[PDB]
C-alpha cells in the first residue's frame, strides 16, 4: 500500500503524465 | 493516447521484472512473463471504469507483484523502510543543496559580479555536500537499504539579488538541513536505530553547526560594514575574509 | 484553484523584477511595480476565454515585459541565442550524465555487487564529468551567456542489470554526448562562432573519444571473457584492469 | 602601472609571434607607421579600464574576421592556430578587464579615491 | 516568441502545474 | 595458366571469410562455405568469354559478398568512407616518407659521404614520421576505421646526388605531405568530421609547418655558402648546424 | 562498385597478376 514511498512516486508519475 | 499507452505497456515489463539472461538461462520465460503481463493489463483494461481507477489500479498491482521479488540483503539488520524513506529524503536534499551551491558559485564568477573568493567558496561547499551525500549513499549501501534516486529539483531563485540575499538563503537552506537531520534522527531513537543517528549526529551535525554559524557571522559582517547598500564592503570581505 | 492563483501571483512579481533595494533606493518603486503588475494580471483575467490561453498570454506578456529588463554584459561579443540554448542543452546532457555515473559507482558498491573497483571508476567519471560540466559554465560565464539551470533527469534504469548492460549504457550515453558536442559544433560554425567550437573540439572531443575507446574496449573484455555469464570474468576485470 | 607593463609586454611578444609565424609561413611584412592614441589623458582609472576594454573587443573582431577570411580563403592553419592560441588569451582579458570594470564601478571609482587605492593595493598588489 | 528556450520552459511549466 | 588459377582458387576463401574455429563450433560450416565458393566460382567460370572480364566479376562478387560481413566497430560515430580512404593515403604518404628518410640516412652515413650529422638528422625525422604513422593509425583504431596495409613504394632516385639535392627532394617531399594533409582537412570539413581535421591542424601541421621552415633553412644556408660547390659548406654546415 | 579503395585495389592486383 502506502507504506513505501514508491507508492507516492508512482503516483505522482502518474499524475504528472496522464491529464 | 497511443504513445502513452505504449510507453505505460513498455515501462511494466522493466517494472515488473528487471533484466533476463540469455547465456544463463534460456529465453522462453522472458516471453512467458511478458504474455502474462500483456494478460493481466488486457483483464485490468476490459473491467475497468475511467482513466485515473485504471492507471491506480495497475500501479497497485505492480507494487503487489514487486513486493515479492525484493530480495532482501544479507547485511540488513534491524532496518524499517521508514528509515529508508527519511534517508533517502535526506539524499534528495543533499543534492537539492549541492545544486543550489553550485548555482551560486556560477552566479558570483560571472563578469557583472566579479567576486572569485565568493564563487571559490560556494564550489568548496558544494564539494563538502557532494562528499556528505556520497558518503550517506555508500553508509546506506553498506547497511543494505534501498536508494531510489529521483529528479533533482532547481533554486526557486535564479537570480541570487546580491550577496546578502545569497547568504540568508544559504543560512535557510542550512537551518533546513538541520531540522531534516534532526527528524531523522528523532525517527531512528524511536524506530531502534541507535547506530545511523549517532552516526548523523556525530559526523554530520557538527560540519552543520560550525557552516551555520560562519553562514550567521558572514550575514554579520554583510548588514555591518554594509551590503548590498555599497559595493566597498563586498569588495572588502572578498578581499579579507573569503580572500 | 486558490493556492494555484496564489502562486502564479507570487512567482509573477519575482519572475519580472528581481529584487529591490530598501537602503539604496526607497520603497515605493516596488509598491507600484507589484500594482501595476496586479492591475495588467486583472486586465488580463477580465479579458479571458478559458483557462489555458489566459495563462499562455500571461507567459507572453511575462516574456515581453523581460525582452526590455535583459542588461547585457560588456564582454559578450559575438554570441546568439542558439548557441546559448545549445549551451544550456550540453549543461543539462553533462549533469544527468553526472548523475547516471553517480547512480552507478552507488550501484556496485553495494554488498549483492562487491565490485569497488568499478565503483571507483564510476566514481572518478563522475568527477571528471562534473569538472567537465564546470568549465563549460565558466566558460560561458565569462563570455557573457545566462546560464539557466533546470531540473536534473534521473535514470530510466535504476537497476543496471550487471556489467555488461552498464557499460553498454555509459557506452550509449558517450556516444549521445558526442553527438551533442557534434551538433554544438556544427551550430557554432553556422551561426559564426569559431572560438567556442574550437575549444570544444579540443578539450572537449579529445576525452569524449578516449572514454568510448575505453568503453569499447571494457565492452569487448566482458564479451569475450563471459559476462554476466559468470561471475568469474566479472571478479577477474575487477582484479585486473580496474584493480 | 606595472599590470599595464605586463599587458604591454605580453601584447609585445603575441606580435613577435605573429611576425615569426608570418615569416616561417614565407609571406612578406611590411612594417608602418604607428598610430597614437587619440586619448593622450587617459582621464582617471575607469576611463582607462572602458578603452582598454573596447580595444580588447576590436581585437577580437579583427580575430574573428581574419578567421573568418582564412576559412574563406582555404587556409585551415593560420585560422586554427589564431583561434587556439590567441583567442583564449583575448577572452581572459576580456573577462579580467570586465571584471575590473565592475569592481570600479561597484565601489565607487572616480567618484572616489578610495575605491582606487583599495583595488591598487588589493587586486594589483 | 519561441526564439528563447524560456518560452518552452514556462510552456511545459504551467502545462505541468495547470490540469 | 594452373598456378594462376590456383592462387586465385586458394585467396577468394580466405578474401571471402577470415578463419574458422575448431574448438568452438565444428567443421563443417568451413567445408560447406568452400563448397558454395567452388559451385560459384565454376557456375561464373561457365557463363564467362575472356579472361579480364571473368576475373572483373569474381572480385566484384567478392566485394558484394564482403558487403554484408564487416561487422562495423561499436565506436563508430560520424566517419564516411571517403574519411578512411584519405586516412589510409596519409598512411602511405607517411609510410613512403619514413622510407625516403631512412633511405637519406643510409646514404650520408656512407664512407664517400662522411656525414654522421646529417645521418643522425635524418635518422630523427625518420622517427618522427614513424611515430606520427603510428600515432595516426591508433587515433583510427580508436575511431573504429579500418586500416588496409598496402605495398610501400621505394624512392625514385636512389643516388641523391650529395645535400642540396637531398634538401630539396626532402623539402618537395614535405610540401607534399602538408598539400595531403590540406585536402585531408578539407575533405572532413566536407564530410562534417570536426574532430579529426581539428586533431590533424592542430597535432601536425605546426611539425610540417616547423620542418619545411628548417628546410628551407638548411636550402639558403647551402646555397649562400656554396654546396654542392664545395665540399667546405658541407662540412662546416655538418660541424656546425647539425653538429 | 568503386565507393570503396578496395575496388581499385583489387583491380590493379588483377591486373598486374594476369596479362
Amino acid at each position: 500500500l502506502s507504506r513505501r514511498p514508491s507508492y507516492r512516486k508512482i503516483l505522482n508519475d502518474l499524475s504528472s503524465d496522464a491529464p | 493516447t497511443q504513445d502513452l499507452r505504449s510507453h505505460l505497456v513498455h515501462k511494466l515489463v522493466q517494472a515488473i521484472f528487471p533484466c533476463p539472461d540469455p547465456c544463463a538461462l534460456k529465453d522462453r520465460r522472458m516471453e512467458n512473463l511478458v504474455a502474462y503481463a500483456k494478460k493481466v493489463e488486457g483483464d485490468m483494461y476490459e473491467s475497468a471504469n475511467s482513466r485515473d481507477e485504471y492507471y491506480h489500479l495497475l500501479a497497485e498491482k505492480i507494487y503487489k507483484i514487486q513486493k515479492e521479488l525484493e530480495e532482501k540483503s544479507q547485511v540488513r539488520q534491524n532496518y524499517h523502510q521508514d528509515a529508508e524513506a527519511a534517508i533517502n529524503r535526506q539524499i534528495n536534499l543533499e543534492l537539492y543543496a549541492s545544486y543550489v551551491y553550485l548555482s551560486m558559485s556560477c552566479y558570483f564568477d560571472r563578469d557583472d559580479v566579479a567576486l572569485k573568493n565568493f564563487a571559490k567558496y560556494f564550489l568548496h561547499q558544494s564539494h563538502e555536500e557532494r562528499e556528505h551525500a556520497e558518503k550517506l549513499m555508500k553508509l546506506q549501501n553498506q547497511r543494505g537499504g534501498r536508494i531510489f534516486l529521483q529528479d533533482i529539483k532547481k533554486p526557486d531563485r535564479d537570480d541570487w539579488c546580491s550577496g546578502l540575499n545569497a547568504m540568508e538563503s544559504a543560512l535557510h537552506l542550512e537551518k533546513s538541513v538541520n531540522q531534516s537531520l534532526l527528524e531523522l534522527h528523532k525517527l531512528a531513537t524511536d524506530k531502534n536505530d541507535p547506530h545511523l543517528c549517532d552516526f548523523i549526529e556525530t559526523y554530520y551535525l557538527s560540519e552543520q553547526v560550525k557552516s551555520i554559524k560562519e553562514l550567521g557571522d558572514h550575514v554579520t559582517n554583510l548588514r555591518k560594514m554594509g551590503a548590498p547598500c555599497a559595493g566597498m564592503a563586498e569588495y572588502l570581505f572578498d578581499k579579507h575574509t573569503l580572500g
